[PDB]
């Protein structure tokens, strides 16, 4: 299906407490394979996944250099930001940057983006187009106006387009072991009663990757609405969901679980029996 | 791999 | 100023069973800013062994954070997550719920 390479970048000034922690991780479509933290040791970018080590040094030292360099452009922009909205130096403030580019089942170019945010707010980013920028505010329009200036998004477009497409299929098939593959989820249903009246029935899906998935809920044949948790890492490469309902006690045969994941051939329904 | 050309605001 | 309540999920990697090395998740997500505190508990005392993801986001820029330690789960044993956070006014002690 579609993969995609996604770098995210989270930038933090320390008050009084000097240089701002620098954070940055890539992915290729839900499963990290780089890091860099300002605060470990190595001070280098550094592999998470085992497909990724293979790698020469010409290219750890490359990633550690441009990594730095992002840093350096963050450190920067915090200080200009606080700057262009007035704020005191007695508060830290958050950057975040996102960048990437998905390909289809053709491992050829779909999407590209490039988004920028200061203190958890949309603050610039290129359109879909990746041609033109769309500011969110009166400050941002600054920065608008000198990227454009500047050609930016054109230098953005060349490597979300190009570069970063060819580097995610190489990662696609270096790591083809492991990013390639489709474990569909192991499922159960549990049940619980609340009342002398009442049963909560949850859903169970687990073991599977990508995380990508849809839990739902249905009471005589048709959607129903039941309590959905987030999409959480089992913490060896696989995820887990689950999706609760409360029926009447007496009831749970009406209701079915409904599980929906590109590793089931079809999609799966779950009964309480 | 990472990009390039990632100026200040 | 963007301010998220962390969202807090504590669970085993695999199901549970007294006596087999499992590992013990607290998984913290949907949070904003970045700053937040994550100890895993053993019958209300924090775990040494614990190690954590790197900070990453999600879609809507909240973080997120897996904080996870190898153990052995028992029959008399307590579990929990304790996690801080600017939005709480007191820390979020979260129990880990085997059942479920």
């Amino acid at each position: 299906g579609s993969h995609s390479m996604r770098y995210f970048f989270t930038s933090v000034s320390r008050p009084g407490r000097g240089e701002p922690r620098f954070i940055a991780v890539g992915y290729v479509d839900d499963t990290q394979f780089v890091r860099f933290d300002s605060d470990a040791a190595s001070q280098r970018m550094e592999p998470r996944a085992p497909w990724i080590e293979q790698e020469g040094p010409e290219y750890w030292d490359g990633e550690t250099r441009k990594v730095k360099a992002h840093s350096q452009t963050h450190r920067v922009d915090l200080g200009t930001l606080r700057g262009y909205y007035n704020q005191s130096e007695a508060g830290s403030h958050t950057v975040q940057r996102m960048y990437g580019c998905d390909v289809g089942s053709d491992w050829r170019f779909l999407r590209g983006y490039h988004q920028y945010a200061y203190d958890g707010k949309d603050y610039i980013a290129l359109k879909e187009d990746l041609r033109s920028w769309t500011a969110a505010d009166m400050a941002a329009q600054t920065t608008k106006h000198k990227w454009e200036a500047a050609h930016v998004a054109e230098q953005l477009r060349a490597y979300l387009e190009g570069t970063c497409v060819e580097w995610l299929r190489r990662y696609l098939e270096n790591g083809k072991e492991t990013l390639q593959r489709t474990d569909a989820p192991k499922t159960h249903m549990t049940h619980h009663a609340v009342s002398d009246h009442e049963a909560t029935l949850r859903c169970w899906a687990l073991s599977f990757y990508p995380a990508e998935i849809t839990l739902t809920w249905q009471r005589d044949g048709e959607d129903q609405t039941t309590e959905l948790v987030e999409t959480r890492p089992a913490g060896d490469g696989t995820f887990q969901k689950w999706a609760a309902v409360v029926v009447p006690s007496g009831q749970e045969q009406r209701y079915t679980c409904h599980v929906q994941h590109e590793g089931l051939p079809k999609p799966l329904t779950l009964r309480w029996e | 791999a990472l990009g390039i050309g990632i100026l200040t605001v | 100023m963007i301010q998220r309540t962390p969202k807090i999920q504590v669970y085993s990697r695999h199901p549970a069973e007294n006596g087999k090395s499992n590992f013990l998740n607290c998984y913290v997500s949907g949070f904003h800013p970045s700053d937040i505190e994550v100890d895993l508990l053993k019958n209300g005392e924090r775990i040494e062994k614990v190690e954590h993801s790197d900070l990453s986001f999600s879609k809507d820029w909240s973080f997120y954070l897996l904080y996870y330690t190898e153990f052995t789960p028992t029959e008399k044993d307590e579990y929990a997550c304790r996690v801080n956070h600017v939005t709480l006014s007191q820390p979020k002690i979260v129990k880990w719920d085997r059942d479920m």
